[PDB]
């Protein structure tokens, strides 16, 4: 695994080379030009459209076995394409999701034209989004980077049905449509960062709606800027035939498990908060293919590919957080409970948000008081036959759970006044929520 | 304001 096999092709002639991963590609380029009877200057060597510099090595470019170097007749800043606005709008919106004065290139999109395809890539150094757009019209291979927001806004601002022609002029990118002309500043494609390749460890396909359910069921329970950096993300776990997400901030936990119809090795990784956000943005036809490595995750959706670094830490075991014997079960309509908590919350303490629950035979009383000595009281019919108890909660955490349960009836599983409560859909164990009480 | 039994941190 010290050397690399490479194919160099000019569209008719193909020459193969074995070189050390640490050897500069200069000798390879000059030898190919020599076989063609052409001058070294008369050709440009493109790797996925990006111009290779003679001092770069395969290792520098993360090349892999049987990668292809395309020799093209010299064309300084040669990238050129013409595409329908409608074919660019969603790709541009998607990749512009993931920008400092010291890192201007991170506010740019990488554009690559190669093999009949326009690729657009956005990155923030820790995640990247790539879109592929088929080029139906004539084009010329090459690459550049261009300010993402300005390019998107220009394309969006052009009229419905416009064709957008793009080419390079010195250090600018010229965009033309109708009698509209725009010249944007560029930075070299060779300077755009790219995550090095990695090995997928577990791989599975699942419907977009299933992944969306898993994230929406738990996303609200993630920590915000917790020093326990692992809590700011979402645990993604494979076990048996299920995929599971877990989120917690130390006061509440959410766990959701869904079947994915294929038994898998057990694997457990932490996806960062911004990665969870980007994953959700992609879940707009076809299903979703997920690859999970030891330090990275990748999601393939249609003609998009999202990759994110993982959070390197030890996520808590939700199994240890679930109440051990929550033997007092209350069931109530979800909407009726939510509306009662929402009204009681109006007169709770604005900072601590405590409300008090009194459970008795088939009845729940919710009360709230604030420093002004205002008081709310709500009485509901519920199903409950356990011992009477009084337990306090942060009403925001309770409302967060009830809003995430999109169901007819909920079950609250109680132990005592100082122990966590487990809340689930009365009809489904797919998701579970655990909320610590406040002391009274 | 007690926490869930997270190890560490509670
Ligand atoms: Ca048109
Ligand atoms: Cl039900």
């Amino acid at each position: 695994e010290t050397h690399i096999n490479l194919k160099v092709s000019d569209g008719s002639s193909e020459i193969f080379f074995k070189i050390k991963k640490t050897t500069p590609l200069r000798r390879l380029m000059e030898a190919f030009a020599k076989r063609q009877g052409k001058e070294m200057d008369s050709l440009r060597f493109l790797y996925d459209g990006i111009r290779i510099q003679a001092d770069q090595t395969p290792e520098d470019l993360d090349m892999e076995d049987n990668d292809i170097i395309e020799a093209h007749r010299e064309q300084i800043g040669g990238m050129k394409f013409t595409v329908e606005r409608e074919h660019l709008l969603k790709p541009l919106q998607q990749v512009s999701g993931p920008g400092r004065p010291t890192l201007p290139i991170l506010g740019n999109l990488l554009l690559q034209v190669a093999d009949g395809t326009l690729s657009l890539t956005g990155t923030d150094l820790e995640m990247e989004m790539v879109a592929r757009v088929a080029l139906v019209q004539p084009h010329e291979p090459g690459a550049t980077t261009v300010p993402a927001r300005k390019f998107f806004d220009i394309c969006r601002g052009l009229p419905e049905g416009a064709e957008i022609a793009v080419q390079l002029e010195g250090e600018r990118m010229l965009v033309r449509s109708g009698r509209s002309r725009f010249s944007l500043s560029t930075l070299p494609a060779a300077d755009f960062p790219n995550l090095d390749d990695w090995q997928s460890e577990v791989e599975f396909t699942l419907p977009q709606a299933t992944m969306k359910r898993l994230i929406e069921a738990t996303q609200f329970s993630m920590a915000h800027q917790d020093v326990r950096y692992y809590l700011n993300g979402m645990l993604f776990e494979t076990e048996g035939e299920e995929l599971r997400t877990v989120a917690t901030d130390g006061h509440r936990l959410a766990v959701c498990s869904m079947p994915i119809g294929q038994s898998l090795p057990s694997h457990s990784v932490i996806v960062p908060r911004k990665g969870v956000i980007e994953l959700m943005r992609m879940l707009d036809d076809n299903p979703l293919r997920v690859q999970i490595g030891s330090n990275n995750i990748r999601a393939h959706v249609g003609d998009f590919i999202f990759t994110s670094k993982l959070v390197d830490g030890r996520f808590p075991d939700y199994r240890r957080v679930l109440p051990k014997n929550p033997d007092k079960h209350l069931e109530a309509g979800c909407d009726l409970l939510k509306q009662a908590f929402a009204r009681a919350a109006i007169l709770s303490n604005e900072k601590f948000r405590g409300v008090r629950l009194y459970v008795s035979e088939n009845q729940l009383k919710i009360t709230a008081n604030n420093p002004e000595q205002e008081e709310a009281e709500e009485i509901l019919d519920v199903t409950y036959s356990g011992a009477e108890m009084e337990i306090g909660f942060n009403v925001s955490y309770v409302l967060d759970v009830l809003n995430a349960l999109k169901c007819e009836n909920v079950r609250m599983m109680l132990t005592d006044s100082v122990s966590s409560v487990q809340i689930e859909d009365a009809a489904s164990q797919s998701a579970a929520y655990v909320v610590m009480p406040m002391r009274l | 304001v007690p926490t869930l039994p997270l190890v560490p941190x509670g």
